[PDB]
This record gives structure tokens, C-alpha cells and sequence, in this order.
């Protein structure tokens, strides 16, 4: 009376993660034990992430790092997707900080060599795990980190930036909680940031029931440093929760630390933007619409504010697309932006631009 | 390998259905879930509940109605359902934002070779940048990738 | 070191991170050389609108030409130089003569590369990926040597360069008659020369491009030596692998083939070099 799958006897339930229920996989021969994600079909057509889970799997299939879990099969069911992974008996790296306090110095730093270097192979291979937590912190029977919940994770494209606002409100990112616009890798080093602070202080940084001043905190980039933090430490931390994401660590910065490179294991590891007019938003749309009309080009309006124009060659009968944004730069102006969509097409797109440029404003 | 789930309470649930000449197969209950994954040949198949004294089928799953009145739920084990990609194939069927800080960063303005640069931020290639109209000569230029390498190309053009 | 060549592809030398300037055909030619200058760069390639191809490249060689073909005096302004455009002097350079553009496939091996330039008689060869269409990097024979040289691990016995016929000038030749040398002769560099056969200086293809930077080529009159104020040999009884490794290392072009009396016997190019080992 065992309910299989592989050939793994499924049961107890570890938890609940972001789109499925994970239950544990006994082998019915070998006894090994694997983590079972359970993703129903229907549901996770419900909420439109049909997309997300291919993409996901997609990534995770060919991903192959000592503290992210492993993916080891996809198996598919009229009914459901069962994602069959690497079990790890330790559990969450934030009970282990629940129950025994806050780690030791040279045991702090160990786990986070080991998670930065699994964020950083995530960064390498354009996928950034946003939801960084101890909570999403596997621990394994010898005591070393596991990177475990992709579910909130996203592709990094060239030319592009993410919006989705993700995590937990303690470890998302200022600039998440602002719900502004990110590259993808500051949020995640962000929440490196606020894992350091967990594992040397057993406490965090920017913590607080009410939740407007959690919020005021994290975007003051305020944290206190306990005496007993060491300054080195403490010079990385206000390194990595840097407000700024153009001031804040960089997977580079942390890997050059001092605090970090200690005892650190040899196994890891004139210029103008588009165009700025200070005119009404709703104005400069038609003005950009009416002037790409008068080009005889074709479009599609995705935003208010994003557009995916097309163009036929008049010589090489060739179809050449771009996408223009409009974003606001000071509280009186704003900039449009061109970015080129690939399917000489560098000249074509310069070519292209030009043109709505000298029919346009500064 | 289909998934047999019986979503409701019960003390004791059973699967019957042509796949196991209509005998009852216990279902193990989790918590109101009562379920039981086996693999079925490709195709048609009918079978039904015996929850707690009652013959039932999944009304939210599809029926057939028998010549004789029985009615059963019917379950398509198609081959699209065994691989993943399949499947997931067959499943798929206001104010201006704040402009990023990154877009700012150019790799121009930040003894050595002119021709070198450093590397981009994947974050700002594709993007147009342009110099003042000096001259009424337009310069426009961008960093676009082929493979592992970055070329900034800019366009000296008359307007 | 030929078939070496022949197994490495033009995109393992195109670097990490490279600038590309495109001149358009329409650009006022004058703008397109104070351009080269400002980008600090030696060559472009040039598009064409009306055609939607790259139809050339522009090189300090049509400075050279323009300067010579349009030198009138100090006292006068070259107003072709001031008012043509690349096109409109394309036209004229080129006439009754047609040259197409040279170009190679990242793909494509080196010794393809090496080929496409002494095969056009050329010194830079732009690398366009065939599916974008798009002008990666410019090749230079410089580079390959340099990727050769990286991967290495006499002059008179092997006889390698030219030694017959050595184009040259005098210490107070002005520049306008070097450049008309540059010009019937189609070479990169002419050593200077003392009132005795040896050699005191070396005017380059490049340090033509100083009179565009300067702003100083409306006065071509001045002598090759008031013209190097703004700013290396090898004897036949030296070792092709250290003739090879001290152009690299000074990142020269060309070393003077000179007897024990520092008097000119030859001169051994990068281009001749490369071709030999092919
Ligand atoms: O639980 C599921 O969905 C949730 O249903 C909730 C609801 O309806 O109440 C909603 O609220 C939730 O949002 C939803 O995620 C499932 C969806 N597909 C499945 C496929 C399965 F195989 C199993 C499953 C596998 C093994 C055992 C065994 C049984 C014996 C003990 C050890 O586990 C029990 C059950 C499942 F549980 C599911
Ligand atoms: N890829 C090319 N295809 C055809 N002609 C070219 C190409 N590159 C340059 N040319 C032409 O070759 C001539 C000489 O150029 P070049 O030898 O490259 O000069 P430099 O020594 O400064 O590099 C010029 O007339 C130039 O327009
Ligand atoms: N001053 C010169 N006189 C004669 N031949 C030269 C001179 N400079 C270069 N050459 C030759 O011109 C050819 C092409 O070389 P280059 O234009 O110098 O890259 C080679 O065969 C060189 O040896
Ligand atoms: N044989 C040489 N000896 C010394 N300097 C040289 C020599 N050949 C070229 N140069 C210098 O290199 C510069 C021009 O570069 P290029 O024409 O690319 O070789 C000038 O400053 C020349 O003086
Ligand atoms: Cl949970
Ligand atoms: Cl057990
Ligand atoms: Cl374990």
C-alpha cells in the first residue's frame, strides 16, 4: 500500500514551497532518499506559470553545483509534474540558527563562501534566484549549504531589467520593495547580505512588526552591528546592503573582501541615453506614435509606455524590429529609450532610430 | 504512470476500474487526499470510487454514461502526458517607469589601446546612446554581443 | 606555424571588449579623418544607405591620396579635402579602377586571414559575421603576428623582405613629396636618410595621420624632419626568431635591414613575415 513514483516510495511531506507540495522519496530497493516536487497541471495553469515551470526545469536540468540542489528527473502524469531532487537531511539552514544561536565566525563564513558561490554560478548561467532566504537554505548531514527554492527565480536577458517585487519583505531589496525596475543580481547579493547578518547575529538586519518602518529601515539601508561583529565583517555587510545598487557589492567585491577570502576553499569559485523631453508623458507617446506612423512602420503597443516597432528593408527586403520605453528621469523630465530586438543589422538599427530622432524632441 | 487522487473525506476509500478488471484498489490517504499512482497503457479507460459504502465517480473529472445507465469516470492517457516539454506544451493552450541607474553606466567615457573597452553589464547592450548633434552630423553607437565577446559600434551619419 | 594557422578561427582573436567606428558614405570626408583621429582608431568601414552594404573602408592611405591628388600650396586650401564627401571622393579614386570589399567570416581560420591580405595586397581585414551582417573587429597583420609570436614555444639564409629598389627620402624632403611617394610607390613606410646613404629617421603611413590630428596638413611644404618634431634596426647576420621577436616586442611594423655602417641594405614588413609563413 505505498504510493510510487520512479521507483521511490513517496511520504512524508517536507513542505510547501512556492508552486508545489515537496514529499520525501524512499527508493523501494536502495533505500535512497530524494525531495519530490508535486506541480499540478491544472494549477499551475491557474496561475499563469506554465511558462515559468518550462523555463525553470528548462535551467535547472542542466545546472550542476555543490550547494544548489540537484534536479535529478522530470517525470509527467496526465494528472501532475513530479520534480524528483536531491534530498538533504539537515533541513533548513534557519531552524539550524533557530535552535543553536547565532554560527561562530569561522563557521559563518564557511556557509557563506558556500552559498555566494552557488548565487554566483546561478548569476553565470543568467538566472537569478530572487528569495534568497535561511528559510530557502538546505543543510545536508555534513553541514553545507543548499540553494533550493527556483520558484521566484527569473532569466536575466541581455538589454533587459526584471520588476517583479519577489520575497520576503525582510530579505527583498530596497529597490523590490519600491517595486522599481533591477538588473537582477544586486537583489540577490542584497539577500546575501541579510543572510550574513542571520548567520553572524542569529538576529536581522532590518526586522520589525510594524510593518512602515520594516519598510522605512531597509530603505535607510539601517542595521545595528553588535559590538561582538567583527569590523571586517561589518565592512562587507555595509558593502553588500548598500541602498544604492550602483554603490552595493558586486559577486567580484565580496570574492576581493578580505573577511571572504579567508580560509576561502579552492572547489568554489558626452554620452546621451535615447532621448529626454520634459513634455507631458501622454504627449510624448502620441508625438513618438504619430512620427513612427509617418516612417510607414509597423508596431504593437505593450504598455502605456512600451512599444515593438517593425521595419521593411527597402533594398534587402529584410524585416528589422526594436522596442522604444519611456522612463522618468528627474519629477520634470523623462527619456525614451531604444532597444534593439535580434531575431548589417547594428547600422539598420541605428538607421532606424536616427530617423525618429531628428523628427523628435532633445 | 497515471495519478488517482480523491480529493474529500472518508474512513476507507477504493479505486475500481477496467485497468484492474474493476477491483478495489485501496487508496492511501495523506490528508483529505486519497491517492494512488500506477501506469496504464496509452488509451481509454473507465473506472470509478467506493468511498465509504458509496459508489461515487470525481464529478469535476469527465463521465460516460453507460446503455445501461452506469455512469463512470473516463480518463485519455494520451503520450503527450509521459514526457514534460509535451505536456507543457499542450498546457499553454499607469506612469512612465523609473529609469535604472545601469543605463547610465556607459563603457565610452569610463598609454592603453582606444580600440579596448571594458566588459558591459548584459543589462545595457542593445540600447542606442548618442552624442550631441555637433556639426549637423548625428553620432549614434551601441554594445552588442556575438558569443562570448562585446563590440561597441558607433555610427558617424549626416542628418 | 602554417598549419597552425589554419586550424584557429578569426573570432579567437577578436578581443573581450573592441570599439568599431562605421563612417556613412554621405560624411564630409574632412570630418571622417579628424574622426579616426578622435576615436582613436586607423581604419572604418563605410556604409552605403542607398545601397545597404558596406561598400569599403576608409584608411590614413586616403589621406595620403587626397593630400597629394589635391595639394594646390600653403597659401591655398584644399577645398576638396574641406568640402567632399567620402562617396564623392570614392568616386573620383576610384574611377576607370574598381576595388571591392575584402572581408572574413569570424569563422573562417587564419591562414584565410593571412591569405585575404597579401591575396588584395591589404592591411586590414574586417571580420562580419555572415547571419547579423554586422562588422565584429578589424584585422591587422600586427595581431596575427602577435597571436603567432604568443604561441612560439637568419635574415639573410632564408631571404625574407625587400632589399631591391627601397623607396626613401632625405632629411629635408617635404612632406608633400614623400606623400607622392606613398602614392607611386604603394608603401607604408620611407626611411629618412642623412646626406650620407644611412639612416637617421623612419616617416610612416601613420605619422601622416598627425597632420589631421594637428590640423597642420595645409602646409605640406615643410620638410619630413619638422614633421617628425611631434614625436629601430636589424642586421642580415640576425635570426629570423629574433627578427620575428623584436617586432613584436617594440610592436613595430617594419625593421631597416641595415649594414654595419647603419646605410640601408633592405627593409623586412610584417606583411612579408607572415606571408613567408604561409
Ligand atoms: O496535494 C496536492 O495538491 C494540493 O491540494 C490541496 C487540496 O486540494 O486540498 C490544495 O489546497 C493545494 O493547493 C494543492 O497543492 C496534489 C496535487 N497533485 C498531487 C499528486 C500527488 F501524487 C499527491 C500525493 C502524493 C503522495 C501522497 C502520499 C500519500 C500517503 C502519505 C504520503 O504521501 C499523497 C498525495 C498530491 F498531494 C497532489
Ligand atoms: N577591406 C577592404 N576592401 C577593399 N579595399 C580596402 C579594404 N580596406 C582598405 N581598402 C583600400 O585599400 C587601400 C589601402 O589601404 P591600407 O593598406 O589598409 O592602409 P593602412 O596601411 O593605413 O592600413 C585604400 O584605397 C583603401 O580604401
Ligand atoms: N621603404 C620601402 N621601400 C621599398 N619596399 C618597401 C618599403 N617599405 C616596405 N616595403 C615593402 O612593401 C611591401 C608591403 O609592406 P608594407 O606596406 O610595409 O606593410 C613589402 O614587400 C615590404 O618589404
Ligand atoms: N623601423 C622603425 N624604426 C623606428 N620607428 C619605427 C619604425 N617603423 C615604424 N616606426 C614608428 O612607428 C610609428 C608609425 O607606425 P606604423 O606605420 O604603423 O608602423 C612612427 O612613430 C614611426 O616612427
Ligand atoms: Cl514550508
Ligand atoms: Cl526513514
Ligand atoms: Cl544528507
Amino acid at each position: 500500500g505505498r504510493v510510487k513514483i520512479g521507483h521511490y516510495i513517496l511520504g512524508d511531506t517536507l513542505g510547501v514551497g512556492t508552486f508545489g507540495k515537496v514529499k520525501v522519496g524512499k527508493h523501494e530497493l536502495t533505500g535512497h532518499k530524494v525531495a519530490v516536487k508535486i506541480l499540478n497541471r491544472q494549477k499551475i495553469r491557474s496561475l499563469d506559470v506554465v511558462g515559468k515551470i518550462r523555463r525553470e526545469i528548462q535551467n535547472l536540468k542542466l545546472f550542476r553545483h555543490p550547494h544548489i540542489i540537484k534536479l535529478y528527473q522530470v517525470i509527467s502524469t496526465p494528472s501532475d509534474i513530479f520534480m524528483v531532487m536531491e534530498y538533504v537531511s539537515g533541513g533548513e539552514l534557519f531552524d539550524y540558527i533557530c535552535k543553536n544561536g547565532r554560527l561562530d565566525e569561522k563557521e559563518s563564513r564557511r556557509l557563506f563562501q558556500q552559498i555566494l558561490s552557488g548565487v554566483d554560478y546561478c548569476h553565470r548561467h543568467m538566472v537569478v534566484h530572487r528569495d534568497l532566504k535561511p528559510e530557502n537554505v538546505l543543510l545536508d548531514a555534513h553541514m553545507n549549504a543548499k540553494i533550493a527554492d527556483f520558484g521566484l527565480s527569473n532569466m536575466m536577458s541581455d538589454g533587459e531589467f526584471l520588476r517583479t517585487s519577489c520575497g520576503s519583505p525582510n530579505y527583498a531589496a530596497p529597490e523590490v520593495i519600491s517595486g522599481r525596475l533591477y538588473a537582477g543580481p544586486e537583489v540577490d547579493i542584497w539577500s546575501s547580505g541579510v543572510i550574513l547578518y542571520a548567520l553572524l547575529c542569529g538576529t536581522l538586519p532590518f526586522d520589525d512588526d510594524h510593518v512602515p518602518t520594516l519598510f522605512k529601515k531597509i530603505c535607510d539601508g539601517i542595521f545595528y552591528t553588535p559590538q561582538y561583529l567583527n569590523p571586517s565583517v561589518i565592512s562587507l555587510l555595509k558593502h553588500m546592503l548598500q541602498v544604492d545598487p550602483m554603490k552595493r557589492a558586486t559577486i567580484k567585491d565580496i570574492r576581493e573582501h578580505e573577511w571572504f577570502k579567508q580560509d576561502l576553499p579552492k572547489y568554489l569559485f558626452k554620452w546621451h541615453l535615447g532621448i529626454r523631453s520634459q513634455s507631458r508623458p501622454n504627449d510624448i507617446m502620441a508625438e513618438v506614435c504619430r512620427a513612427i506612423k509617418q516612417l510607414d512602420y509597423e508596431w504593437k503597443v505593450v504598455n502605456p509606455y512600451y512599444l515593438r516597432v517593425r521595419r521593411k528593408n527597402p533594398v534587402t527586403s529584410t524585416f528589422s524590429k526594436m522596442s522604444l520605453q519611456l522612463y522618468q528621469v528627474d519629477s520634470r523630465t523623462y527619456l525614451l529609450d531604444f532597444r534593439s530586438i535580434d531575431d548589417s543589422h547594428t547600422i539598420e538599427f541605428f538607421e532606424m532610430c536616427a530617423n525618429l530622432i531628428k523628427i523628435l524632441a532633445q | 504512470p497515471t495519478v488517482f487522487r480523491w480529493t474529500g473525506g472518508g474512513k476507507e476509500v477504493y479505486l475500481s476500474g477496467s485497468f484492474n478488471n474493476w477491483s478495489k484498489l485501496p487508496l492511501t490517504r495523506s490528508q483529505n487526499n486519497f491517492v494512488a499512482i500506477l501506469d496504464l497503457p496509452e488509451g481509454e479507460h473507465q473506472y470509478k470510487f467506493f468511498v465509504d459504502g458509496q459508489w461515487t465517480h470525481d464529478p469535476s473529472e469527465p463521465i460516460v454514461t453507460s446503455q445501461l445507465g452506469t455512469v463512470n469516470n473516463i480518463i485519455q492517457v494520451k503520450k503527450t502526458d509521459f514526457e514534460v516539454f509535451d505536456a507543457l506544451m499542450v498546457d499553454s493552450q499607469k506612469a512612465p517607469p523609473i529609469l535604472p541607474p545601469h543605463l547610465l553606466q556607459v563603457i565610452l567615457n569610463k598609454s592603453c589601446d582606444p580600440a579596448l573597452l571594458p566588459e558591459p553589464n548584459h543589462v545595457m547592450l542593445n540600447h542606442l546612446y548618442a552624442l550631441s548633434i555637433k556639426d549637423g552630423v548625428m553620432v549614434l553607437s551601441a554594445t552588442h554581443r556575438y558569443k562570448k565577446k562585446y563590440v561597441t559600434t558607433l555610427l558617424y551619419k549626416p542628418i | 606555424y602554417t598549419t597552425f594557422m589554419k586550424s584557429h578561427r578569426c573570432y579567437d582573436l577578436i578581443p573581450t571588449s573592441s570599439k568599431l567606428v562605421v563612417f556613412d558614405t554621405s560624411l564630409q570626408v574632412k570630418k571622417a579623418f579628424f574622426a579616426l583621429v578622435t576615436n582613436g582608431v586607423r581604419a572604418a568601414p563605410l556604409w552605403d544607405s542607398k545601397k545597404q552594404s558596406f561598400v569599403g573602408m576608409l584608411t590614413i592611405t586616403d589621406f595620403i591620396n587626397i593630400l597629394h591628388r589635391y595639394y594646390k600650396s600653403a597659401l591655398v586650401q584644399i577645398y576638396e579635402l574641406e568640402e567632399h564627401k567620402i562617396e564623392t571622393w570614392r568616386e573620383v579614386y576610384l574611377q576607370d579602377s574598381f576595388k571591392p570589399l575584402v572581408c572574413i567570416s569570424p569563422n573562417a581560420s587564419l591562414f584565410d586571414a593571412v591569405s585575404s591580405l597579401i591575396r588584395n595586397k591589404i592591411h586590414r581585414l574586417p571580420v562580419i559575421d555572415p547571419e547579423s551582417g554586422n562588422t565584429l573587429y578589424i584585422l591587422t597583420h600586427k595581431r596575427i603576428l602577435k597571436f603567432l609570436k604568443l604561441f612560439i614555444t637568419s635574415l639573410e639564409e632564408l631571404q625574407i623582405g625587400t632589399y631591391a629598389n627601397i623607396a626613401m627620402v632625405r632629411t629635408t624632403t617635404p612632406v608633400y613629396v614623400a606623400l607622392g611617394i606613398f602614392v607611386q610607390h604603394r608603401v607604408s613606410a620611407l626611411p629618412v636618410v642623412d646626406e650620407k646613404g644611412r639612416v637617421v629617421d623612419i616617416y610612416s603611413k601613420f605619422d601622416v595621420i598627425n597632420l589631421a590630428a594637428e590640423k597642420t596638413y595645409n602646409n605640406l611644404d615643410v620638410s619630413v624632419t619638422k614633421a617628425l618634431q611631434h614625436r629601430l634596426k636589424c642586421y642580415l647576420h640576425e635570426t629570423l626568431e629574433a627578427i620575428i621577436n623584436r617586432l613584436v616586442e617594440a610592436e613595430v611594423h617594419r625593421l631597416v635591414v641595415v649594414d654595419e655602417h647603419d646605410v640601408v641594405k633592405g627593409i623586412v614588413s610584417l606583411s612579408d613575415i607572415l606571408q613567408a609563413l604561409v
